[PDB]
């Protein structure tokens, strides 16, 4: 039990953090909560 | 689930007759109710409508007051009060069920019908068909049916010859359940057509194109398809 | 004994904090989050909610014996589903928009069919296999349901069979939260021992353990990339963990907040997360800049659950006042 | 001289309108303050603002200007609104007392059946009494005496009217409140009466606290309701009879008929600004 | 928005609200009781005499007053995470067996103190019960009582012992101005046990009602 979790594939946190930042910066254009969308296209108006 | 109706027959002009549609296998207290009449040689013609618990009751111009309506939740029995009938009132009165919210399927399950004795027009009355080919039927509306919510209040109905019709495509873009999963439709405002892909057997019938934008509930002139 | 070696590997594999990388990135400033509607139908306090798959519907289950289905755009109520046990602590919406499952102190989480030829909601399969209350029973497919209980066991089921095909074991304490990966291949859960274990569905046994809290946990969610997740407990400490690196990344805490958490969620791109505290307020936090993006008022008692639709248009929060507010 | 009277009357009217409006605003904007008792209190508060706005300023005009200069129809309108509002502002107190008595005498009513319809029934009944009292002067029973002269906007001095109105508007409520709050006092006294030495000591000192607080509360309610009217009604009941005190001092009559109006300002304080739920709601909404 | 679809939608929403309101009104003219205690303290006998797979439910009728008793001992879990569902209950029925002082009653004391001084149960009055007084009588006339707790020295009289048990149970609550406790002795065959609960509930209702008027 403890052995199978003990022997796992582990990577440096650097490229993991880079992956998170890359996805965040690629999709930062599509946070309707974050970027204020003009009221002509929000159906809660 | 089954819906059965009674009250039909023959009444002399100026008389009164009571019309009913018994309920079984469902909760009448949580469903709307509608009535659509069809002449023996013409298309459908809507009659009235009842919301849940008879909160709201409308009528058409020609049936405003002279045919009143009611419902009975505890007993699951339907009432149609009629008086002073004329020659133009004879038609097939269809016990039609429906529900209204997001994801609705109005006019989904229909009764057998009763034998009692915006302008919408369809392009072609009758079109022959051949197995394995592709044939399309178009429908035109006087005014754009797109409402402010984006919901196109367009329906296509198909009635097998001599049987109660079914829901095939509702909202002109969504496919009803229980269909053979072949039919499809597309178009834009006041410009719509029904496309049949890989037509097969038992598809002979009549297709109906009706509006729901405003509330006169007027149907099309009819579309006949024959082998 | 292996624990020391695992900890040594953990401290060896970590070198940098996300703050260093974000230090070259300017924050997105202040955003104005204003309420659009308010939903008022519940009498007793509400306990759960689950957003639909088409970003237009949601369900909420309350203690007055009722769970209810809304239309989020016009605030029209469409379904009222009477219950059998007045103790309901969880709810779920099927991805295909067909089923809803809920269950509480009695050792069950039932099944309801929405799209019925009957035209009314009925109970289909009463799943009874635990010796404790169920805190969360979500959905994988239209035919496999995953239940998490106060029985210190997470149970994967199969509705048509009626019997659990697989069982998961490994928590000393009782689990109270459960979340699914986007690919429907793995899922995680956490318990009162302040540990979260990555559960596999293929072979039915845990893979890795995630620790760092010191109290019972309240809710969790995956990062939308399918690689990380963030957790919330009663210590006012939202913590972030990823599948790959198996490490602690960012601690989400502040010195002027002292109450606990009740539910969490991520935004569409994961730029910012939510947390509805015990002081009847929500709190939007930059998921990368780690600074408080804003505060939302609007309730009086205490936040119970919240979530964001698939497309990101909306966010809805619930509280013990029995009021649901839709935000934008 | 007249400026002082004007400013004082303006201050009183402002206080009346402010208090009566704030009470209704606080009740109408919360969900924790919508039980039957608080409905009764709010409805009493609404009748008070009517009286204030529609009657107080005209009476202040009649006072400072020292004469009536508005016309016969205006005078009849004023006297009428006066009677109705000041008679529906009395009986609400006895309605509230009846509510509390029914709460304390039998719990099974308090749980098994208590619907918010009772508040509406009681409010309708009180306004019904007001309507009944104010109409007879308009229908008839008015003296044919001259009233067109300035400062003649007075109330009819028929013996029969000035006894019937006085009884049916102030004295029956006095007996009703006396009896109902006396029975509530008896019950509340019965409940309190009905190592371990320290347990006994706690019991005694607790009982001493609770046997004094009830005296204080019942006394303040009773004392305010009697002191803020009874002098006016005894004055209005003696003078028409046998021309008593022919040289009646009008300067005292000013205070005598200002107490009846001052009840409007005094009423909201005792019933609304002591309930802990209102204090908390006021702190919240402010 | 002037289409039959959304008019029907708002109609359905209005009726759902009305149905929910009626149900919420109906389920409030009812008194809810949390029946709590140890497993073998005599709960079942209480259940039978009062009446005349996790949480268990109970229903009554007694002179135009409706009760509701829950049983929370069947399941074993983290008590701290399902107790808040029980706010607004009028009274708590704590059942204790007297015979078991020498078999445990110390654990009953620890449980009583924990349940009474709950921050969520600050202002709920407590009904107490004491069962199996018979076997208590045989045990005390066969064996002494000081083995349970040597700090007490006194006669072996059943009156003095029972009074000491009552006083020991009652001296636990820290707050007394808002919460008061009623005791009662039961010999496992009584026709006067429902009456005690009726009287306790009536007293609770009256002492609460007098509070909002400013009296008491
Ligand atoms: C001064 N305002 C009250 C008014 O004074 C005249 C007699 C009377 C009877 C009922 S109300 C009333």
């Amino acid at each position: 039990q403890l052995k199978m979790e003990a022997n796992i594939d582990r990577i440096k946190v650097s490229k993991a953090a880079a992956d998170l930042m890359a996805y965040c910066e690629a999709h930062a254009k599509e946070d309707p909560l974050l970027t204020p969308v003009p009221a002509s296209e929000n159906p809660f108006r | 689930v089954q819906l059965v109706e009674s009250g039909g027959g023959l009444v002399q002009p100026g008389g009164s007759r009571k019309l009913s549609c018994s309920a079984s296998g469902f909760a009448f207290s949580s469903f709307g109710m509608h009535w659509v009449r069809q002449a023996p040689e013409k298309g459908l013609e809507w009659v009235a409508y009842i919301s849940s618990g008879s909160g709201t009751i409308y009528y058409a111009d020609t049936v405003k007051g002279r045919f009143t309506i009611s419902r009975d939740d505890p007993k699951n029995t339907l009432f149609l009060q009629m008086t002073s009938l004329r020659s133009e009132d004879t038609a097939m009165y269809y016990c039609v069920r429906s529900i209204y919210y997001y994801g609705s399927s109005p006019f989904d399950f229909w009764g057998q019908g009763t034998t009692l004795t915006i302008v919408m027009t369809q392009a072609t009355s009758s079109v022959p068909v051949t197995p394995g080919e592709s044939v399309s039927i178009s429908c035109r509306s006087s005014k754009s049916l797109l409402h402010s919510n984006g919901n196109t209040y367009l329906y296509w109905f198909l009635q097998r010859p001599g049987q109660s019709p079914q829901l095939l495509i509702y909202r002109m873009s969504n496919l009803a359940s229980g269909v053979p999963d072949r039919f499809s439709g597309s178009g834009s405002g006041t410009a719509f057509t029904l496309t049949i892909s890989r037509l097969e057997a038992e598809d002979v019938g009549v297709y109906y194109c009706m509006q729901h934008l405003e509330y006169p509930l007027t149907f099309g002139a009819g579309t006949k398809l024959e082998l | 004994q292996l624990k020391n070696q695992i900890r040594d590997a953990r401290k060896a594999c970590a070198d940098a904090t996300l703050s260093q990388i974000t230090n070259n990135i300017d924050p997105v400033g202040r955003i104005q989050m204003r309420t659009r509607r308010t939903l008022r139908g519940h009498l007793a306090k509400i306990y759960a909610m689950h957003w639909g798959t088409d970003s237009r519907l949601l369900v909420s289950a309350s203690q007055d014996g009722k769970l209810i289905i809304w239309d989020s755009y016009t605030t029209n109520k469409v379904h009222a589903i009477p219950l059998r046990s007045s103790w309901v602590m969880t709810c779920a919406y099927a991805p295909s928009g067909n089923y809803v499952a809920c269950g509480g102190l009695d050792n069950i989480c039932s099944i309801y069919n929405l799209k019925t030829r009957e035209g009314n909601v009925r109970v289909s399969r009463e799943l009874a296999g635990h010796t404790g209350y169920l805190s969360c029973c979500r959905f994988l497919d239209d035919n496999q349901i995953v239940t998490s209980s106060g029985d210190t066991t997470c149970a994967l089921w199969d509705i048509e069979t009626g019997q659990q095909t697989t069982t998961f074991t490994g928590h000393t304490g009782d689990v109270m939260s459960l979340s699914l990966a986007p690919d429907t291949r793995l899922f995680v859960s956490g318990a009162c021992d302040a540990s979260a274990k990555l559960w596999d569905v293929r072979e039915g046994m845990c893979r890795q353990t995630f620790t760092g809290h010191e109290s019972d946990i309240n809710a969790i969610c995956f990062f939308p990339n399918g690689n990380a997740f963030a957790t919330g407990s009663d210590d006012a400490t939202c913590r972030l963990f990823d599948l790959r690196a198996d490490q602690e990344l960012m601690t989400y805490s502040h010195d002027n907040i002292i109450c606990g958490i009740t539910s969490v969620s991520f935004s569409k791109s994961g730029r910012l997360l939510l947390a509805g505290y015990d002081d009847f307020n929500c709190n939007v936090w930059d998921a990368l800049k780690a600074d408080r993006a804003g505060v939302l008022a609007g309730h009086d008692n205490r936040v119970s659950c919240l979530g964001v639709t698939d497309d990101g248009m909306a966010v809805a929060t619930g509280s013990w006042d029995s009021f649901l507010k839709i935000w934008n | 001289y007249q400026v002082i009277t004007s400013l004082l009357l303006g201050t009183l009217i402002f206080c009346a309108v402010l208090g009566n409006a704030c009470v209704v605003a606080a009740i109408a904007l919360e969900r924790s303050l919508q039980n039957v008792a608080n409905y009764l209190i709010g409805s009493l508060a609404v009748t008070d603002l009517m009286v204030s706005v529609l009657v107080l300023p005209m009476a202040a005009l009649y006072q400072v200007l020292n004469k009536w200069t508005l016309g016969q129809v205006t005078c009849d309108l004023f006297i009428a609104l006066d009677v109705l509002c000041c008679t529906s502002s009395i009986w609400h107190l006895c309605a509230i007392a009846l509510d509390r008595y029914w709460a304390i005498t039998d719990p099974i009513d308090y749980v098994n059946k208590r619907t918010p319809r009772r508040a509406a029934a009681l409010i309708s009944l009180t306004w019904l009494i007001g309507f009944l009292i104010s109409i007879p002067p308009m229908l008839g029973w008015r003296t044919p005496e001259d009233r067109s002269d300035p400062d003649a906007c007075t109330i009819s001095k028929d013996h029969g009217y000035t006894i019937y109105s006085t009884f049916g508007a102030f004295y029956i409520p006095l007996l009703l409140m006396l009896v109902l709050y006396g029975r509530i006092f008896r019950a509340a006294r019965f409940r309190i009466r009905k190592k371990n030495e320290r347990n006994a000591e706690a019991k005694r000192k607790m009982a001493l606290a609770r046997e004094r607080k009830t005296v204080k509360t019942l006394g303040i309610i009773m004392g305010t309701f009697i002191l803020c009217w009874l002098p006016f009604f005894i004055v209005a009941l003696v003078l028409p009879f046998c021309e008593s005190s022919c040289h009646m001092p009008t300067l005292l009559g000013a205070i005598i008929n200002w107490l009846g109006y001052s009840n409007s300002l005094l009423n909201p304080v005792i019933y609304a600004y002591f309930n802990k739920d209102f204090q908390n709601a006021f702190k919240k909404i402010i | 928005t002037l289409s039959a679809e959304d008019k029907a939608a708002v109609e359905r929403s209005k009726m759902i609200d009305r149905n929910l309101r009626e149900d919420g009104e109906k389920a409030a003219r009812e008194v809810k009781l949390l029946l709590l205690g140890a497993g073998e303290s005599g709960k079942n006998t209480i259940v039978k005499q009062m009446k005349i797979t996790g949480i268990v439910e109970t229903h009554f009728t007694f002179k135009d007053l409706h009760f509701k008793m829950f049983d929370v001992g069947a399941q074993r879990s983290e008590r701290k995470k399902w107790i808040h569902c029980f706010e607004g209950v009028t009274a708590i029925i704590f059942c204790v067996a007297l015979s078991d002082y020498d078999l445990r009653m110390h654990a009953s004391m620890k449980l009583f103190d924990s349940i009474c001084n709950n921050k969520w149960f600050t202002d709920t009055s407590i009904i107490l019960f004491l069962n199996k007084k018979d076997l208590f009588e045989e045990k005390i006339k066969k064996s002494p009582l000081t083995i349970c707790y040597p700090e007490y020295a006194g006669s072996n009289t059943y009156e003095e012992a029972a009074a000491y048990i009552q006083c020991q149970f009652e001296d636990l609550n820290k707050r007394k101005d808002t919460k008061e406790i009623y005791t009662h002795f039961t010999c496992s065959t009584d026709t006067k046990n429902v009456q005690f609960v009726f009287d306790a509930v009536t007293d609770v209702i009256i002492k609460n009602n007098l509070k909002d008027c400013g009296l008491f």
